[PDB]
């Protein structure tokens, strides 16, 4: 488009920028804190994996 | 501990404590004095702080080690030998 | 963070500048602080090294030296957790304070690892029996040294 | 081993253990002397305190 | 990374050097503390 | 207190790691700035009569 014209997102569009999908990160930390916290009772190597 | 939990008077107890305990003191202090090495050696990059902190803790770390291992025994004895429960 | 916002606020501007017009940064506090923390982090790492050397040189075993080494990071980052929870920031002062902290804390670990070593070196009892015995003669000291220091 | 302080060990490491253990006897036999002489030490302690 | 090699060399060289000094200091102090071994305390507290 | 962990080796690892994530998260979440504010806050009224 012509020069001097630019753009910005607002409202919902603006929000979806900060983050829309962190699920694969925080489910990942969920998955490790779970891999180990179970063993905090089974006191066992890999037993939680089962 | 050698006094109560084992059967000992002061002098020989002190000598055994201090002899058993001697090494660790150096391990720590060597670890520590060397832990702080960079701060004292450091220069540039706004080195004003870490020099002032490190050369403060270092001098005080030597005299608190080379000198304190001699004097501690005397304090612990004199606080007993001269003012204890004789009974 | 404010400056971090300012480079943002300003990063959107250049494409619509007229010909010949260019930005320049004659006075800037930040790289002082990026560097101030770079320097302390590097003193910390090299300190962890030097500790591991005095540890090897005294316990003369690869295995032994892993123990006190692992325990230091756990303490020091652990501190970020707690001082975050008191509303204190990772500043010039605070971050700088913890190097001294590393120094003090290292021996909290080694005094006990060593003492166990020395205990197993005469009655010759396994690491469990020895470390337990070790806790029995000292553990009480550790809480009080910590109390009085505080 | 029960009783071994690592003297019978290959290389530099043994030298170290011997000269350290030496430094230890020295220090201990020296604290014996210091400990017979409690008083001057208490007041030398005073000179460094001031 | 490269500053790390510097760190390693200073480290390895220094560990013995400082070590010696602090042992040197107690070894020496031990000898002078040997020479000057005093008479005891005073009777006032008793 | 310690003995409990001597028998229970892993559970300690759990404590330590939880602290590792707590601190490692605590950097990523905490403000970074040279100076924790150190001055009496002050407001400034300003006028201009041409």
């Amino acid at each position: 488009l012509p020069t001097g014209v630019g753009y910005d997102w607002t409202g919902m569009s603006y929000q979806e920028r900060l983050s829309g999908n962190q699920a694969p990160s925080l489910y990942a930390i969920s998955l490790i804190v779970v891999f180990l916290c179970l063993a905090a009772l089974y006191e066992s190597w890999s037993i939680p994996f089962s | 501990d050698l006094m109560d939990k084992e059967g000992k008077g002061l002098i020989e107890a002190t000598l055994d404590a201090v002899r058993m305990r001697l090494r660790p003191i150096l391990m720590t202090s060597l670890a520590f004095i060397l832990g702080v090495m960079p701060l004292v050696i450091s220069t540039g990059a706004g080195s004003g702080a870490q020099n002032a902190v490190g050369t403060g803790v270092m001098g005080g770390m030597v005299t608190a080690t080379v000198l304190a291992i001699f004097f501690v025994p005397v304090f612990f004895v004199v606080v007993r030998r001269r003012f204890s429960r004789k009974n | 963070d404010t400056a971090a916002a300012i480079r943002a606020e300003l990063a959107k501007m250049e494409p619509f500048f007229p010909s010949g017009l260019k930005i320049v940064y004659p006075y800037d506090t930040t790289p002082f602080v990026k560097i101030s923390i770079h320097e302390v982090v590097k003193t910390l790492v090299e300190a962890i090294i030097l500790v591991f050397l005095v540890m090897y040189l005294f316990l003369q075993n690869f295995r032994a030296t892993l123990i006190p080494t692992i325990a230091v990071p756990v303490v020091l980052l652990g501190t970020f957790a707690v001082l975050a929870a008191f509303g204190f920031s990772i500043n010039t002062l605070t971050m700088f304070g913890m190097v001294l902290a590393i120094g003090l804390l290292v021996d909290d670990a080694i005094v006990v690892v060593e003492n166990v070593e020395r205990v197993m070196a005469e009655e010759g009892l396994p690491p469990k029996e020895a470390t337990r015995k070790s806790m029995g003669q000292i553990q009480g000291a550790l809480v009080g040294i910590a109390m009085v220091l505080s | 081993a029960k009783g071994d302080h690592g003297e019978g060990k290959k290389g530099f490491f043994g030298w170290f253990n011997r000269m350290f253990e030496k430094s230890t006897h020295h220090y201990t036999d020296s604290v014996g002397g210091i400990l017979r002489s409690t008083g001057r030490y208490l007041v030398l302690y005073l000179i460094i305190v001031v | 990374m490269l500053e790390l090699l510097k760190s390693l060399v200073f480290a390895v060289i220094m560990v013995p050097v400082v070590m010696a000094i602090i042992l040197g200091l107690i070894y020496g102090l031990g000898e002078v503390f040997n020479i000057f071994s005093g008479v005891g305390k005073k009777d006032q507290p008793g | 207190m310690p003995n409990f962990f001597i028998d229970r080796p892993i559970f300690a690892w759990v404590i330590a790691i939880i602290i590792m994530l707590a601190g490692g998260l605590a950097i990523l979440k905490l403000p970074v700035a040279q100076y924790p504010t150190i001055a009496p806050p002050a407001v400034t009224i300003s006028a201009s009569y041409p």
